[PDB]
């Protein structure tokens, strides 16, 4: 890892671009989250912005897969008590 | 003690880690930068020369 | 500093034995004010070793057994639990599922096969994997397997994907994969979400190997 | 500073040097003749860029 | 003193075929330099190779001229016909034609054959005809030889020949590192070649000629020590020499505690003895011939 | 079909240097071999130096001995200089006594049956009195390079030096054209070495080549 200029090219705020890969390195470190991308012993900082670069992640995809997987915890939760 | 073990701790953690670089007068933005650090034998900061 | 022959027994006029531990010397004590913080240190040392001896014998008291636990901590392939009566056990990640992930907070259930030499003591090491894994978890739902009334052979299953069992019964208005399932698989429903999404199956044995 | 001093170096002409008015294939034997003393650094040249 | 760190070469890192990039690693503190700086001077300077020294086309008799119907000046046709990488048996000369009247450009299959001439590459260009009543014949001649001949050295025209079958080479020498050493240095080569090798047995080859160039030139102790050589103070080793006995070895010739039988040996003497086991060396009840094991031996 | 290099003539011109000659050489291997040489030989030889010092009544290196107009530290700098070889051990202790007014020089060494001074005129220090006597016990060591105190002494009064195991001093070639053999083209490597007399050249010339040859062994048949 040298440059960050296409994960300014694919969030053009280039603050968002922490915030987003900040969501991700903490998803991945403490919550136990596989990476999308096959590392190559990298850091979570810079596993999180080369998923950036790819593209398979943004604030989007981040809201789309917090707002399903907290949908099916309840329903996991809602089918075990009914 | 600083053993023999904990050298390749260091080395796995210094990898991906940048630091903060700072000259004691800091007259604008760039004065301040951030870099991946490489371990020198030896007890001076090496930095780039166009930086 | 620990040797003797019968030679040197001679000066004792042979009294000596050949492989005794007859003790011949004295040693004293270190101290004061002092050396004895580091000595109330050192006799916390000896306390926790006598401390981990006495878990070991408690860990081998059971000997691997279907517990439960709670995370607590989460390391690198590794997940830590906390059991009862000050117990801890560690689940190894090549023993978990490959997607079902699990986090502190969450109780999980399974068979240990750690007691005896770990490290310091016995690291309680679980496997919540195994087919023994899911032996009583259908037992736990429905007590007829318990009481000997559901005849359960092998458990070639594979979880964290499908768990496909058949199971065998003495011919008395029983159903062994009725009663495993219940009221619209009402404890077909409790493992299906019991260690995660699997897709248990229960097949009605019937005579021999030609029926499996 | 020293950088710009070895470019200023590097990149002149004097009108008489070792290896005078031959033409090269390339830059890649440009540095073959360099390093091995058959011609000097700065003497013109004939060469094809690409 | 002699035993260095020997290295071997940990990845060759290659694009395509005549390319690579071979490090080294890990090599004694500035021999990352020397062993740069003999190979880089041996590939670059002298390796076995065949090219093309002199061509003569039948009507021109000059370096810069123009024949009719060719796209290029004759000088850019002798910078084409630099960039031919020919392999050759072992005839040391051997002369080629290039009679061809067609439409197009002139490949390297245009040439003719003659057996043992073999051509690497097919898709190069020598020239460009513009039209069809021209024609393009010439003489072209290759020559084996050891280096890097100009024609400002040497109806004849001349080109300056590349025997050798490198194009670019320099290396890089980086610095690696050991457990408990401190500095050392990391070789890093990086290498065309014209396609008449690959890269890899550039290198053996290499190293085989700078190696061909360089073949002219190249019992238990504290037993057998003394009683008096011992930790303790002297008279734990002078009631051993009440029996004549100055050496350990001699002392375990009796068994661990045969000095028991004897009052020679006191009180302190025997705590002396049980202390002076040290780390188990003698007086663990040994017994020998007269004095000599087989690590004992004359030599 | 290239030549080969042989030894031809070692023109001992001095004591500690001389003038080792190599011919036959095809063109581009004079500067190849010359500036290889003498850098294996500037790099790593096995020299014979010094490593510990013990003076008798004498606890630290910066104390001062009654009666040696020179400090404790001084003498260390110039047993530190001292030149000499040994021949078959890995160590070796060497013991000196010298008791009156004047200098004591090197050969006032009790010489072992091995061990061998190689300039005999080399001044450590001057006594200055009619009884004030120094004795020391001197370690002498086989190495490579330079080994200084601070990376490698268990009771007080041993005094460690710095160890710079190093024969050579000024490793010079001059490549030159050569004469008949009847065929031109072909050069002459005159390597002028300056040893402090602990290695002799052609030796140091085969130690050198070896190490070579043995650095060539990673990816040669």
């Amino acid at each position: 890892r040298v440059t960050v200029q296409d994960a300014v090219e694919k969030i053009g705020n280039r603050f968002d671009l922490v915030l987003v890969a900040a969501r991700r390195a903490r998803q991945m470190q403490v919550g136990g989250k596989d990476p999308l991308v096959p590392e190559e012993n990298d850091k979570t900082t810079v596993i999180a912005l080369r998923e950036i670069e790819e593209g398979l992640i943004n604030n989007q995809i981040l809201d789309v897969r917090e707002r399903q997987e907290q949908q099916e915890q309840e329903a996991a939760e809602l089918q075990a008590v009914t | 003690r600083e053993e023999a073990v904990v050298w390749d701790i260091l080395d796995e953690v210094i990898r991906e880690h940048p630091v903060l670089l700072n000259r004691a007068p800091t007259l604008h933005r760039l004065g301040i930068q951030a870099f991946e650090p490489v371990l020198i034998e030896g007890k001076a900061i090496q930095l780039h020369p166009l930086v | 500093t620990k040797e003797i022959t019968l030679e040197a027994a001679r000066y004792e006029d042979e009294s000596l034995n050949l492989g005794d531990y007859v003790e011949d010397q004295i040693e004293s004590v270190t101290f004061d004010r002092i050396t004895t913080q580091t000595a109330k240190q050192v006799i916390v040392q000896k306390v926790r070793e006598a401390e981990r001896a006495m878990v070991v014998d408690q860990f081998r008291e059971h000997e691997g057994e279907i517990i439960t636990g709670v995370v607590k901590k989460v390391n690198r392939d590794n997940i830590s639990l906390d059991l009862g009566n000050n117990a801890e056990a560690v689940i190894l990640r090549e023993d978990m599922l490959p997607r079902e992930n699990f986090r502190p907070g969450d109780r999980v259930r399974g068979v240990l096969y750690s007691v005896r030499p770990e490290a310091r003591g016995a690291q309680l090491f679980v496997t919540r994997s195994k087919p023994e894994m899911l032996i009583e978890l259908f037992r736990i739902e429905v007590p007829e397997i318990g009481e000997e009334v559901i005849e359960i052979k092998a458990a070639a299953r594979d979880p964290g994907s499908r768990a496909k069992i058949a199971v065998k019964t003495n011919d008395k208005r029983i159903d062994p994969v009725g009663a495993c399932v219940g009221m619209r698989g009402a404890r077909v429903q409790a493992v299906s979400t019991e260690l995660g999404g699997e897709r248990i199956d229960i097949v009605l044995w019937d005579d021999n190997p030609a029926q499996f | 500073q020293d950088v710009v001093l070895g470019l200023y170096y590097m990149t002149r002409d004097c009108v008489n040097a070792k290896g005078e008015g031959m033409v090269l294939t390339g830059p890649k034997e440009a540095e073959r003749l360099y390093r091995s003393g058959l011609a000097s650094l700065h003497a013109r040249v004939k060469v094809r860029i690409t | 003193v002699t035993e260095f760190l020997k290295p071997r070469l940990v990845d060759i890192e290659q694009v395509s075929s005549t390319h690579a990039k071979v490090t080294l690693e890990p090599l004694e503190r500035g021999f990352g330099h020397t062993l740069g700086n003999a190979l880089r001077r041996i590939l670059l300077s002298s390796m076995p190779g065949c090219a093309v020294t002199e061509v003569e086309i039948d009507g021109v008799l000059h370096e810069y001229s123009t024949k009719e119907g060719v796209q290029e000046d004759i000088l850019e046709i002798l910078l084409n016909l630099k960039g031919l990488a020919v392999r050759v048996q072992g005839k040391d000369e051997v002369i080629l034609t290039l009679n061809k009247s067609g439409i197009g450009p002139v490949t390297a299959a245009d040439i003719t054959h003659d057996g043992d001439v073999e051509i690497v590459k097919p898709q190069h260009v020598i020239c460009h005809l513009t039209d069809e009543n021209a024609s393009i014949s010439m003489r072209i001649k290759v020559q084996r030889g050891r280096g890097y001949v100009p024609a400002s050295t040497r109806g004849r025209l001349l080109v300056d020949a590349c025997y050798s079958p490198v194009e670019r080479i320099a290396y890089n020498v980086e610095a690696a590192r050991v457990e408990q050493r401190t500095d050392l240095d990391k070789l890093v080569i990086e290498m065309e070649t014209n396609g008449t090798i690959d890269p890899e047995e550039a290198i053996r080859r290499a190293a085989t000629i700078l190696a061909e160039q360089l073949e002219a030139f190249v019992f238990d102790p504290i037993l057998l020590r003394p009683v008096d050589d011992l930790e303790l103070t002297v008279r734990s080793a002078n009631c051993l020499k009440a029996e004549a006995i100055h050496y350990i070895g001699d002392l375990v010739q009796r068994t661990e505690v045969e000095l028991l039988k004897t009052p020679n040996l006191g009180k302190k003497s025997l705590t002396e003895i049980k202390d002076v086991l040290a780390s188990r060396g003698l007086s663990l009840g040994m017994r020998l011939e007269n004095w000599p094991p087989a690590s004992i031996a004359d030599e």
